[PDB]
C-alpha cells in the first residue's frame, strides 16, 4: 500500500506579492524533511532541512523563504513577496537520516508566479483521426492529440480506450512547446500520439478519449474579464473507430 | 566553496550500449554522495549512495565508483535501455549544506528494425482549425528540425511501443492553421529519407 512522500498542493498561480504555504508529509519512519526549489536556470537550489521540530541545515535564500516541522514530522515552507523567479517546483524529500541514508523526494508543488491573472487560458483539445493511407501501408492508425494555448504549463495528458487508461502505443512529447519563444508569459502546446492497429480502429465500438487536466485558478481569485474564468478543469477530446 | 560538475550535459545514445556519467566536485570535505534520475515533470529517485568511507556501489546494470580525494565519482550504466532516459544528478553532502549538479539527460534510441519513412495527413477535426502531419517509421538517426516559418509547430521525435506487436517507431507531430501549409512541405528544413513515402494526398 504504502504512502510515499506527500506534496499538497500539487499546483499554483499567484500574481506578484502574494505569499504561499507548501505542505509536505515524510515516509512514515522518515524524521529528516528538506526543502529544494528547482528551476530551469539554477537547477536543484537546497533551502532547508528540519528534523525533530527544529532547521538541521539552511541553504542561501532570503529570509522571505522559511520552514517549519510540527511534531508528527511533517513540514510546511512558505515563501512571501512573490516574484516572478519564484516559480518553480519546489520538491519535498524525506529520509531516515540524510547524513547516511537516501532521500526519497515527493513530486513536487509546481508553482506558477505571474504578472495578471489575464495571462492563464485552459488548453483547447483536439483528436486527429488516422491517416487511411498509413493504414493501408502500415496496417496500424496512429491518432494525434494536440493541447494547445495553455499557459501556465501545468497540465496532464493521458488517453483512454473503452474507458481504461493506456500506455501501450502512446508517446506525448517530454515538454510543451511556446507558441511564442520569446515571451515570459507564452502559452505552449503539446502533441501526444496514440497508434493502435487497423483492425482495432475499423472498430466502430472503439472509444478513444484524450484527457487533458488543467490546474489553472481559485474560487477565491478575482475574475473581471469577458471570457470564463479559467479555472481548475478537464478538457477532452474524443473519437470512435469506423472502417477506414 | 562547493561546485559540482557533471558531463556529459546531455547524452544520446543506441540503445545496448554502455554509458559513463561522471561528477566531480572541489570539496573533497562529504559525508556522501547520491546519484539520482528524474523523468520529465516528476520528482528524483535515488539510485546509489555512497558513504564518504566506500569506494563503489552497485545495483543491477549501475556501477558507481568514488574517489573522495580526486573529487570524483563516474556512474557506469551497462546495455542501456530505452527505459534508462531521464536526467541523471548528482549530489553531495557537504558538513551543514546539500549541493547537486545541473544533470546529465539521457536519451537511449530504439533500434529500429524495419523503417518506413512516411509522411501522413491526418483527418481534418471538425473541433479543430488545425491541420496536422505525422512523420513517422523513420530510423533513430533522423534528426528533426523546426520549421523555417513561426506559425508552423513542430514536435521532436518521440519513440512509442506497441509491446504486444514487439513493434517500436519513432515520430514527429507538424502543424499550423495557416492556409499555405501543406504536409509536402511540412518537413522540408529536416532531413529526411530519400526513400520516406508521402502519400497522394498525405502530403500534395
Amino acid at each position: 500500500m504504502k504512502a510515499g512522500v506527500t506534496q499538497t498542493p500539487r499546483y499554483l498561480i499567484k500574481t506578484r506579492g502574494q505569499q504561499v504555504t507548501l505542505s509536505c508529509s515524510p515516509i512514515s519512519g522518515h524524521r529528516s524533511v528538506s526543502w529544494y526549489q528547482q528551476t530551469p536556470g539554477q537547477g536543484l537550489q537546497f533551502l532547508f532541512e528540519y528534523f525533530s521540530e527544529t532547521q538541521r541545515n539552511k541553504g542561501n535564500f532570503p529570509g522571505r523563504f522559511s520552514g517549519r516541522q510540527f511534531s508528527n514530522s511533517r513540514s510546511e515552507m512558505n515563501v512571501s513577496t512573490l516574484e516572478l523567479g519564484d516559480s518553480a517546483l519546489y520538491l519535498c524529500a524525506s529520509s531516515f537520516d540524510s547524513g547516511n541514508s537516501p532521500l526519497h523526494f515527493g513530486n513536487g508543488t509546481r508553482l506558477t508566479v505571474v504578472e495578471d491573472l489575464n495571462k492563464v487560458f485552459p488548453p483547447e483539445v483536439a483528436v486527429f483521426e488516422p491517416s487511411e493511407a498509413e493504414i493501408s501501408h502500415t496496417q496500424k492508425a496512429t491518432l494525434v492529440c494536440l493541447a494547445t494555448g495553455f499557459f501556465p504549463d501545468h497540465v496532464e495528458l493521458s488517453w483512454w480506450v473503452n474507458g481504461k487508461e493506456v500506455h501501450s502505443g502512446v508517446c506525448t512529447d517530454p515538454q510543451p512547446l511556446k507558441e511564442q519563444p520569446a515571451l515570459n508569459d507564452s502559452r505552449y502546446s503539446l502533441s501526444s500520439r496514440l497508434r493502435v492497429s487497423a483492425t482495432f480502429w475499423q472498430n466502430p465500438r472503439n472509444h478513444f478519449r484524450c484527457q487533458v487536466q488543467f490546474y489553472g485558478l481559485s474560487e477565491n481569485d478575482e475574475w473581471t474579464q469577458d471570457r470564463a474564468k479559467p479555472v481548475t478543469q478537464i478538457v477532452s477530446a474524443e473519437a470512435w473507430g469506423r472502417a477506414d | 566553496k562547493q561546485e559540482v560538475t557533471q558531463i556529459p550535459a546531455a547524452l544520446s545514445v543506441p540503445e545496448g550500449e554502455n554509458l559513463v556519467l561522471n561528477c566531480s566536485f572541489t570539496d573533497s570535505a562529504i559525508y556522501n554522495l547520491q546519484w539520482f534520475r528524474q523523468d520529465p515533470g516528476k520528482g528524483l529517485t535515488s539510485l546509489l549512495l555512497i558513504q564518504s568511507s566506500q569506494r563503489e556501489q552497485t545495483s543491477g546494470r549501475l556501477n558507481a565508483s568514488l574517489d573522495k580525494s580526486s573529487g570524483r565519482s563516474t556512474l557506469y550504466i551497462a546495455a542501456s535501455q530505452p527505459g534508462d532516459s531521464a536526467t541523471y544528478l548528482c549530489a553531495v553532502t557537504n558538513f551543514n549544506k546539500f549541493y547537486f549538479g545541473s544533470g546529465t539527460k539521457l536519451n537511449v534510441k530504439p533500434n529500429i528494425q524495419n523503417p518506413d519513412p512516411a509522411v501522413y495527413q491526418l483527418r481534418d477535426s471538425k473541433s479543430s482549425d488545425k491541420s496536422v502531419c505525422l512523420f513517422t517509421d523513420f530510423d533513430s538517426q533522423t534528426n528533426v528540425s523546426q520549421s523555417k516559418d513561426s506559425d508552423v509547430y513542430i514536435t521532436d521525435k518521440c519513440v512509442l511501443d506497441m509491446r504486444s506487436m514487439d513493434f517500436k517507431s519513432n515520430s514527429a507531430v507538424a502543424w499550423s492553421n495557416k492556409s499555405d501549409f501543406a504536409c509536402a512541405n511540412a518537413f522540408n528544413n529536416s532531413i529526411i529519407p530519400e526513400d520516406t513515402f508521402f502519400p497522394s494526398p498525405e502530403s500534395s
